[PDB]
C-alpha cells in the first residue's frame, strides 16, 4: 500500500474498528 | 439516462453489498449460492 | 487498490445474467477478473459469508447499476418490468443454523 501511495478533509470513521481483546489490555496499560 | 428498451429487454439483475469500515474485508465473502 | 475501503465502505456488486448464465462481479467501479458460468435453470440465492470483526458487519443493497434490472424484478413476477428497486416484505435475511 505504501508503494501504491479549500481542502475537504475526509477521515476514516474509525469508531467501527474494533480491537482484539489482548489489544484492549494493551490499550489499557498504555492509557494508564 | 438508461435505455428503456434495453431495460425492458434485458435479463441482467444486480445487487450490491457494502462492507462497513472497520470490518475485516478478508473475512467477508460476497456472491451467490444454490 | 487498498485503503479504498476506510474512507468509504467497500462496494462489491454482483451481476447475474439469467439469459446467458454469466456471473460477473463489479467491485469499486472496476470489474473483477473472477467470473462464473452456470448451467440453465439454476436457482441462485444472494448470499454473504462473513466473520464479524466490528459491531457493523455488512449491508445488503438492492440498487441497480446502469443498464441493469434491480434484484426485485428478477425475484418477484409482478415487478418484472419495474425498474424501480423494491424490497417487499417476503425478502428477508436468513442464516445457516
Amino acid at each position: 500500500m505504501a508503494l501504491y501511495n479549500g481542502y475537504s478533509p475526509r477521515a476514516i470513521d474509525m469508531s467501527n474498528v474494533t480491537l482484539s481483546r489482548d489489544l484492549h489490555a494493551m490499550a489499557e496499560m498504555m492509557a494508564e | 439516462r438508461d435505455d428503456y428498451d434495453f431495460l425492458m429487454q434485458t435479463s441482467t439483475y444486480y445487487y450490491s453489498v457494502r462492507i462497513f469500515p472497520g470490518q475485516e474485508p478478508a473475512n467477508v465473502w460476497v456472491g451467490w449460492i444454490t | 487498490p487498498g485503503q479504498g475501503r476506510n474512507n468509504n465502505g467497500l462496494e462489491i456488486g454482483c451481476v447475474v445474467d439469467a439469459a446467458s448464465g454469466l456471473l460477473t462481479f463489479i467491485a469499486n467501479g472496476k470489474e473483477l477478473s473472477t467470473y462464473y458460468q452456470v448451467e440453465p435453470s439454476t436457482k441462485l440465492f444472494p448470499a454473504v459469508f462473513a466473520q464479524a470483526t466490528s459491531p457493523n458487519v455488512f449491508q445488503f443493497e438492492l440498487g441497480r447499476i446502469k443498464n441493469v434490472m434491480p434484484l426485485s424484478a428478477g425475484l418477484f413476477k409482478s415487478e418484472h418490468k419495474n425498474p424501480v428497486p423494491q424490497c417487499p416484505p417476503r425478502l428477508h435475511v436468513q442464516f445457516l443454523s
